[PDB]
């Protein structure tokens, strides 16, 4: 009865939006003094797979990223029929946050079909020279195609990443402090 | 002005992880060391607030033309919206002395 | 934002006409920026006084 109330509602979404902000903190953990993985090199640590299985394979928190971007598609593709495309195209910041889940969609789709062709070439051919089917992977950085569909994914990742911190103006006029300030922002960005 | 510096930890903080994750994967391929780690993206994004980060800290060696351009417009965006939020700030002070 | 330098308007050559129309037009450009932030800011303080 006390976690269906309105202010507790509140604090459960900011709480999940908190443990979001945290999960794409925490994603790149392993590169915050350094990558150890360069651009040159290629590590597969199996002996068996390909160079390209190890940089396309999904983390679990990837997977718990895109679990989070999917309920908030569905969240939002719930309520823009709720008011139609003539209250929810109207506002502004509607445009940021479906810009924002679109940017995000993209980029795991190029992430999925880079996947699909790496097992794809993988499963094809399960030290010797390869043939011409499945030479262009276990290559290094350098050798990438300036189109890959990974370095598109990586590209848009970071887009996303830089306007989901914009859903806090979602959760900040609940507070006496910082109400004023976003009133005031919102005042001036007309000019 | 203690709360238009959580705005400015904020834009900073959004830019920072986001920079950093674009530019993570080329560590020895950038003409210098910036946005390759944390620090290096702090101290990138902090010094280019007065003036002292250069625009070369974003390009790279190889023909990746896509996440150049990604940077290229992340570093203009985090430029003009620090511009604009110190431009705020500075309406809310005058505000704040003529009541 | 003062990334670009100055001497991203010489030349090479001894057509000295064209480096000063070059110097002049990055001069003018630059006081019309400055100009137009120094309007904004008063727009800006205008929409909010109201
Ligand atoms: C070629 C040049 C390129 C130009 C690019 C520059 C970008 C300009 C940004 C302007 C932001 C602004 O003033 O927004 C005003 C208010 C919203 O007012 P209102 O109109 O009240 O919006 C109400 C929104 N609503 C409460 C309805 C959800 O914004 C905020 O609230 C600030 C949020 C604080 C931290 C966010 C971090 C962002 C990191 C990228
Ligand atoms: C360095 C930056 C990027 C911080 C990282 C993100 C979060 C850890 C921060 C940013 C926005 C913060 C929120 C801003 C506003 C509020 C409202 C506040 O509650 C009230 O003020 C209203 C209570 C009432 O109705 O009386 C509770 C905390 C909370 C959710 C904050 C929780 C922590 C948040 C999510
Ligand atoms: C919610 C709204 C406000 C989002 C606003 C859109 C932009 C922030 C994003 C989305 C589309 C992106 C663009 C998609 C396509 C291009 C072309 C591309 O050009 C090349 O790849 C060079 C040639 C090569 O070597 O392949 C580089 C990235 C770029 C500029 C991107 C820059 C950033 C953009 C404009
Ligand atoms: C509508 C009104 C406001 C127009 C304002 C006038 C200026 C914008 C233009 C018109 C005349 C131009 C000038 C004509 C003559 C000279 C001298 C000339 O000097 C040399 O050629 C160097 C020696 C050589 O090697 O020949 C270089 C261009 C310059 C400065 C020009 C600079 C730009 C000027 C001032
Ligand atoms: O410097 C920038 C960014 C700086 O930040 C920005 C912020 C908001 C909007 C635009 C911004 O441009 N770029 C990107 C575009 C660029 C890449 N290839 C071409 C080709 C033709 C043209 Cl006309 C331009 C370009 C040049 C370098
Ligand atoms: O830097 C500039 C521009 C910058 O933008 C301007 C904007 C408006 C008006 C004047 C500006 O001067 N110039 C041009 C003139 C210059 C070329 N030969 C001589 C000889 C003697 C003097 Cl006293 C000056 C010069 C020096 C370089």
């Amino acid at each position: 009865k006390i976690m269906r109330g309105p202010f507790m509602k509140f604090v459960a979404h900011a709480a999940s939006f908190t443990i979001f902000l945290g999960l794409l903190v925490m994603n790149a953990a392993d590169r915050f003094e350094g990558t150890k993985l360069l651009p040159n090199e290629t590590s597969t640590d199996n002996a068996k797979q390909l160079f390209r299985m190890k940089t396309s394979c999904f983390s679990w928190m990837e997977m718990l990223i895109i679990s989070w971007v999917i309920g908030m598609i569905w969240a939002e593709c719930k309520e823009i029929w709720t008011q139609g495309p003539k209250e929810y195209l109207f506002e502004l910041w509607n445009m940021l946050d479906f810009g924002m889940l679109a940017i995000f969609a993209a980029s795991f789709i190029a992430r999925f079909m880079a996947f699909w062709h790496a097992s794809k070439a993988q499963s094809i051919i399960d030290k010797v020279t390869l043939g011409d089917n499945v030479k262009y992977y276990n290559l290094a950085r350098i050798k990438w195609d300036p189109s890959d569909p990974q370095i598109i994914s990586e590209g848009l990742y970071a887009i996303a990443v830089v306007l989901s911190f914009s859903r806090i103006a979602y959760i900040l006029p609940a507070n006496e402090s910082f109400g004023p300030l976003q009133i005031s922002l919102g005042r001036t960005v007309k000019d | 002005i203690f709360k238009f510096m959580v705005i400015f930890i904020m834009v900073f903080v959004a830019f920072m992880i986001g920079m950093f994750n674009l530019y993570s994967y080329y560590i020895g391929a950038k003409q210098n060391e910036a946005f390759t780690t944390v620090e290096e993206s702090f101290k990138t994004l902090f010094w280019a607030i007065f003036g002292l980060s250069e625009v070369k800290s974003v390009v790279i060696n190889y023909n990746h033309k896509f996440i150049e351009n990604i940077g290229y417009v992340l570093y203009g965006v985090y430029n003009v919206t620090m511009v604009i939020v110190l431009l705020n700030m500075l309406i809310a002070m005058i505000n704040s002395s003529f009541q």
